[PDB]
């Protein structure tokens, strides 16, 4: 896996080169916007229960028929599974945050996966609404005002949306 | 690519672990470190074709066979002359992209696996690259931490061709 | 047990290596952490009795039926009020734990490994250790990074308790 | 594995006790001695071929019998794992270093080495001796006054003496 | 899914074995044992209306709480007492599945599977099911062996709740 | 895998239904009719090694082909694995006859099956053969009215056949 | 493992005998002795969260070192640990009250027991008291006048009690 | 060794498991089959004598080259017709131990494991045993469910020498 | 296939070695031994026809039961003698090909996997073989190391049956 | 894997054959001709090294996009691993020079090669120049009269020319 | 150790089978090979000390900075002049040692195991040995199949050090 | 595992010294005994079956305790394990025959066989019975006159029985 700055080494390496001016002042600025990236994750994985309890709840709410008898998430191994994926799937996308780049949940969470969601017979436009409403929430979560040094993190909940977004995209 | 950023991940992963403090606290020294290792990245950066230029020299100064015996392996003909100095620079290229990535990943993913392989291969002497490697310690002009920093992964380059 | 030092070397460990400048980044950051740690943990104990005190007062608020209905579960009896007193003490004990340790080491060995089975056993209901610990969150008067250490070892149990 | 943090909560715990307001002070020395901690570990961890190879080189001068034929360090294999040996050894020492404690070198170098020599006809006191040449130059390393900002980091290398004579006594 | 006359199976072809007389006896005692099963759980199916109907209320009746407190975990508006009685008659239905199927295959799998899991997400104490079940054991009116049936498979519940 | 039971469960389950009492009737009728399903499984268990040999003689006698040199089931190998085959299909055809049902059949047995056969070279219509010459010998073992107690069977051997000829139709 | 049926067939196969008379009376005994023996699995399988639940409570209100910081049984894990320990006896205690044999017992559950204990520090003591616990309360279930046909199942707890007792020696 | 009660035993410790209904249904069956199982087991053991000794000369008759052969491995001195007889004796006993144990186990275990090697060591012809089989199969008197329960056991013997 | 050139490269290949002397020997031990091998091979083969007849009669003669007992495992019809002779056939012709191969390969291969389990299944005495092997072994009329050769893998098949 | 004997006698049994005269003194050549295949193996085996080097040095001369940064012989794992690659490819080819079949070549080599170089990127076609330069230059060392009994080799030489231009084609 | 021999009962050990044929002569082949093995390792041996002598020569003359360069690993001081013919000796040495064994073993135990590590570690260059071996191979004065047997191990040197 | 010339090998390494004189010539005189060595491998091997099945015999015949019932080669698992032991030294034997030294022998069959038998109960003395007697079938069959040029073998019939009776004491 890579993180922002392995990223940015990588492709100086393809083309041979030193890091430009400009390389070195991106990176730098990613570095001055550390405690906010440190914050968000910290946020976000300090309430990764009800992040993912309060989705399964509204999913089911909206979707009844993923818990009616037949229904994709009707019984418990089933819900355990589904509440599983949606942690998994949050997990990987508070890793990316951490990076500050998408290639852990790619490589590791979103390939494969709309795949073996369409084998399973699991419709994969109900995760991406799961998705949604961990990344609405996430969001809320992490750019909250209240007990924090003040401050705009707008850039960084852009990115973070960005990493839901995908995810849902991946599976639906 | 090893960076303290992709080990906390990694340790978490493997756990199948959500990140905790633990995690958050090592990527912040990496933040924190950063400021030095992007000062040295920098110089280093700026001063490449002199330190490649000086640590070239400085090889054949020490082993001067290599500029007089007959051999591709040897620095005896332009275009060995020019192998050389290219593989010099792609050491020090290295040593600015660990600091940048502030880790080894990038040093041990494309230069040292394999490397033992190459240099018994092509019959290149790891003293050489050592020598050149010293040289840019030597002759680096940082001081304080951003020479802490780049010295770490020039001694890194240095052990694993010891 | 897990602390960003013990991490750092099992990195290293696990992969044959010394340790490289990767992990000492690492360790650094958990140093420089540790002034917030130690402030919050220091806060916490020193003020741990009142606490604890306030924390079962708030279960009992939440949940009155643990204080009425029959059952060695329940804090109904002198006995089970005093075992329900120790627990939170515990929980406390393990949040200052993972502030001097700088990681979730204590609380992972001490209390969360095995925890759901023992919940499970004794009929503990998890809801009444999360409340003591909202209690100790909203009540525990430490400001800035001191409260972002603190909280993050409380929401970190609160998280093994859902 | 403990570091010297986790093995003061260890002790705690057994005690079912907050820590004291004298191990908080503790705890915050050493938090205080953290970066000649590092820089120890980095100097020899820095300079860790040039110690072994050295040390090897002191100790089959002073012992030539070990590299005689029929010698336990004659043939490369046997060298190889000699020289092996005296770089796990360091390593081992070097966490122990970091950690602030010798539970990582003890339980997973140490204990079982004597017995493992024993069985190989290794001779132990030729390892112990290794050992203590390894542990007079990695101190001059360590403590080397050039280039590094001045201080006094005597304690520092009691306790760095202290993993390497207790490496040294467990195969003697 | 576990059943007598699947476990017969699976040991033989865990063996690569065609069945014995060790395995067609195994099978003849559930033939033999389906009578009183199949009284059983014709008994609670045409009774599970009043059976769960009453069961919902015992659970209401020791845990009062469970119909005042806030909280969508909780029975304390009409659609928390639905999913309760709906949970209620899944347990029931689960019984009656083990007694056709000879074996507790059924409630493993539909149930059992992931209970510790959505009672700690969901906020669910054991402690209602298992009160609910208990109801149940208390009231379905079967004697003799039939009753032997039906409450072997309701225990089995309880201790998968313990 | 399933037996019969659990069958009629699993459908239940599906659409979050008790049974009703028609389904109740059935499944004492299967209980009722127990016995024989016994003595079938039994009896073909019993034979299962004459069963087996008679079939691989009269597959070669009618198709000499398979054992002349060259021939799928020439060489001792081939041999072996082909009468291997016969065991294995025949031991799944009496699980299903104990179980009343074929998944055990289906999932453990016959799915792969012909693709394995074509990526081999082994004739599946020969197989198939094979597999009705079995079928039509364990019928005749298991419905033999000498030294059992008089009723009948039809209904079962029926099943039975319907097993074989499964097992026949997945690979022809 | 042995059944009481395999131990008799065991005994004669190492005399090279058949069976005399007055062991297949005694088998048949053993076998019109069934039923009972079913109802104690049953009742203290069926009843098995409490005993140890309350086992294990009475167990450490008596010895109530075991659960101070320090103690064996402290801290969650050893506190599981302990529990788990205690159901594994009471599982292989049903699992011989199944076989009227304790070799599954004294084969899988209870060698090596003692030297593992007194490696971990578990006062095996202790451990005795709680088998004692289950054991009273195993057989004040299993011997339960109510809700099942009178008659007379001393011989049974006597053999059961024993099986208790011997875990319990085993242990102590 | 093999029985119903093992096996039930068996495939409950194989998950960790306590025993449920599911096992129980079987070791009843094999507790109601033991009644079949026994009368077969009493009656051969009373007829051993004369149904080993028929079923040695059937043997005879059918392949008289065994009684007339040169070769340890034939019945054409005293000692090898004392070692036919001592063999069909085994299998016989065997028949009976299969009967007890109400399971395969103990021709599994005392017969089964090991024969083909014996078998083609000595020189013994499988085709000899199923012989004798055959003939207490045949002669054994015993009818019903008593009959089928030797005949299992029996035929079972005949599949492992075919 | 198993040949002494076969095993040689499984040696190297299985380390990752190229070809070293120690295998280029055991090659040139095959070539120098294949002069002899190559002598028998011939030999067997031209005379293959009368070896095999008169080996068919060497078992119907030690064997007389062969061709008289009802059965189709026997020789006691047109089809069952030509049977008979195809497999001794088939032994000889192994035979052959062992020696043209330089090793067991082909015999391993071609007969020997599968045969104990083709004997048993076919009720085919593996004496009746042995009786055969015995025959060309007596008859084949080669002496010297030609023998020697032909002999080798003879008495590997009458292992192999015994 | 078969060598040139056991390709004839596996030919011939798939017939039911023996060996014809024909047959034989075919193979008596074979073994006729041995100690030049001997020769040969040997000296292309105790010039691996050289062959590989000579070539790589070769191949990056004519194509130094290879080890241009982005390129797929750039880093020193890639140059590794392809230098591993010739050298595999060398061994295999000594093998079934040994064997005087290629089955080795095909089955543990040359097959899934080329998918397996299209999924990395690599370009078959520099692999078939790097395959042909080591064929070049393996002959000429095979093929040298000096140090050696005088005769012709041109066959084996045709034949091993074969086994390169095989292997160079299963990538190209 | 590896020999023609011990490689011989590995691959029928491997397989638990007895020795074939097809091992014997393999064996046989390292028998006859032994002629020529043997009169090379004892050429060597006697004349073992001009060899050494001469070899180390070549290489202070192809590498004259190894003679003159100040450093432990060179042979500027008597002390490394001594090791320097010590190792040669130890090359010598062992080809005889793989001459008289008939493979490979000897070398790749004492000597090639840890080679790399050993060269890399004390900065010795491969490039030396070889060229101390091409000396030897060069003027070992031996013709035929003696010679070509000590060059296959010779060559074998200089390919583990390439 | 060691010949008898990587033996010299490796003693002489041990010295650091060159193969004299008369080790050259030791080791000259193995070679030209080699079709001896070849001959007794061969004979032994070809006979394998006999002397194993007629050893057993002879075995029992003398000790009938052995496969009474309750005996340690009473039934036909217990018979097909004796049995395979005496194939397995046997074999062992026969690779240290071709080795020209008993290192296969010890290290692979005979270290740890005594306490192996005293584990199980299986008396070591009738094993050592076994291993003589297919020592004097073993020799017999070597040394036989008939059929083989004529010469004398006593040494290598010396050496061979060597290997046997270290095996019986090994285990006796
Ligand atoms: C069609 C298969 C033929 C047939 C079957 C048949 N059997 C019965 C009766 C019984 N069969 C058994 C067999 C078993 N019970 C077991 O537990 C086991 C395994 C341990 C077996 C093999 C038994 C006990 C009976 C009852 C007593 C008796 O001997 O009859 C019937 C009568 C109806 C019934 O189901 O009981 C029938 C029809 N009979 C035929 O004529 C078919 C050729």
């Amino acid at each position: 896996m890579l993180d922002a700055f392995a990223k940015v080494v990588a492709q100086a390496d393809a083309r041979g080169e030193f890091l430009t001016n400009a390389q070195f002042d991106a990176l730098s600025n990613l570095v001055k916007e550390g405690n906010k990236r440190l914050d968000a994750v910290n946020r976000i994985t300090s309430n990764a229960s009800t992040i993912v309890a309060n989705a399964a709840r509204a999913l089911f709410a909206e979707q009844p028929q993923l818990i009616q008898p037949g229904g994709n998430a009707y019984t418990n191994r089933r819900m355990a599974a589904c509440l599983r994926d949606m942690e998994i799937i949050l997990r990987y996308v508070t890793y990316a945050i951490l990076a500050g780049d998408s290639s852990v949940l790619d490589d590791r969470c979103l390939n494969g996966l709309r795949e073996t969601y369409q084998a399973l017979g699991t419709p994969g436009s109900s995760v991406a609404v799961a998705i949604q409403k961990m990344k609405d929430a996430a969001i809320a979560i992490a750019n909250d005002p209240n007990g924090i040094t003040p401050g705009d993190c707008s850039a960084l909940m852009s990115e973070i949306a960005g990493y839901f977004d995908r995810a849902a995209a991946a599976v639906a | 690519m090893k960076t303290p950023i992709t080990e906390a991940i990694a340790a978490a992963d493997t756990q199948g672990r959500f990140l905790s403090n633990t995690e958050l606290q090592a990527v912040d020294g990496r933040f924190k470190r950063a400021v030095a290792s992007m000062e040295a990245a920098r110089a280093l950066t700026n001063n490449a074709q002199s330190l490649i230029d000086g640590a070239a020299q400085a090889v054949y100064q020490k082993f001067p066979y290599t500029t007089t015996m007959q051999g591709s392996q040897y620095a005896s003909t332009p275009e060995g002359k020019a192998k050389c100095a290219r593989d010099i620079g792609y050491y020090l290229r290295m040593v600015t992209y660990c600091l940048v990535a502030g880790g080894t990943g990038p040093m041990d993913e494309y230069l040292i696996a394999g490397l033992s392989e190459i240099n018994s291969t092509f019959d290149l002497s790891p003293s050489w690259y050592i020598e050149a490697l010293k040289y840019i310690k030597a002759n680096h002009g940082l001081t304080g931490q951003a020479a802490v920093e780049a010295n770490a992964y020039i001694d890194y380059a240095i052990n694993a061709l010891s």
